[PDB]
DNA sequence: TATTGAATAAAATTGGGTAAATTTGACACTATAATGGGTTCGCTCGTTGTGGT
RNA sequence: UGGGAGAGGUA
């Protein structure tokens, strides 16, 4: 993972019960952006018709 | 034209038996948007949709809807038949109810009615003439002589007459044929008219 | 001046039958000698019927 | 289309 600057304080109920508030710089700098490669298949079969 | 595909679509999910299924496109239509188009075409042309679903025994609750619409039509149209136009309120409502129910059962009657299929042809109305096959060599067909081509025993209109003369006793058969039975035939012609205009509006919607 | 009930004739229906097609189900393919089978566990706890000194 | 196993996971 990544090393995140973390402050321990309640912030307006946005970290209420094991919730996490994240800055928009973590989304801008693309720190937790993951790549998800996905394979689709297509089979050409011998139909009796 | 357009309507009978929806009667195919009112069934449950049938199992397929073929090779590679699932075209996965919008080639014809889906199975839910046809019902959505039936919903869009219900504010106008609901009579024919209710009558069609009641006739083909899919959603067997709109039989009462079709009988109620036919009763409303008979209440609107009863002012041109000399036998019914002189009766009093609840009695005229009950005779309109009983001849509406019998007219709708006459419209509903096809070769799938229990006890109505032809004896010989088994509903097809098409038997094979053995002499023309013996002289021609090939296989031929002819009209089923018992059913006379229609494939089912038709509904006699005198059933409604017997069911109304338990309520109007002084109404004999000649005046029944003279000033009551045209209203009955007007009801079944109105059923066919409403089914045709509902098929037309369905084809106008899903075009 | 109509309209309607008794009578009515023609057509549709219906129950029964019936001679003739036609479908159904079953068979049918043959000799050296040969002669008794492969499954199952530490997988706890309550209930209930069945069998036993 | 859509059925059954087995394995792992989340609260
Ligand atoms: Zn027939």
């Amino acid at each position: 993972g990544q090393n995140m600057r973390v402050a321990f304080m309640p912030w307006n109920g946005y970290n209420f019960e094991d919730s996490i508030l994240v800055s928009e710089r973590v989304v801008q700098e693309d720190r937790f952006t993951t790549i998800h490669i996905q394979e689709l298949a297509c089979v050409s079969r011998d139909t009796k018709l | 034209m357009r309507l009978e595909s929806v009667a195919k679509f009112h069934s449950p999910k049938s199992p397929m038996m073929s090779d590679s299924p699932r075209a996965t496109a919008s080639d014809s239509l889906s199975g839910t948007d046809v019902m959505a188009a039936m919903g869009m075409a219900q504010s106008q042309a609901g009579f024919g949709m209710a009558a069609f679903c009641g006739k083909h025994e899919l959603s067997q609750n709109d039989k009462q809807k079709a009988i109620n619409y036919l009763m409303q039509f008979a209440h609107k149209v009863s002012g041109k038949y000399r036998g019914v136009a002189k009766l009093e309120g609840n009695t005229k409502a009950k005779v309109l109810q009983v001849l509406a129910t019998f007219a709708y059962a006459d419209y509903c009657r096809s070769a799938a009615t229990p006890g109505a299929r032809c004896r010989d042809c088994h509903g097809t109305g098409r038997a094979v003439d053995i002499a023309k096959t013996e002289l021609w060599g090939r296989v031929v067909e002819k009209e089923c002589g018992r059913c006379k081509g229609v494939g089912y025993s038709r509904m006699p209109a005198s059933a409604a007459y017997r069911a109304v003369t338990m309520l109007i006793p002084n109404l004999t058969q000649p005046t029944w044929s003279r000033t009551v039975k045209p209203l009955y035939d007007a009801l079944v012609v109105q059923c066919h008219k409403e089914e045709s205009i509902a098929d037309n509006i369905l084809n106008a919607v899903t075009r």
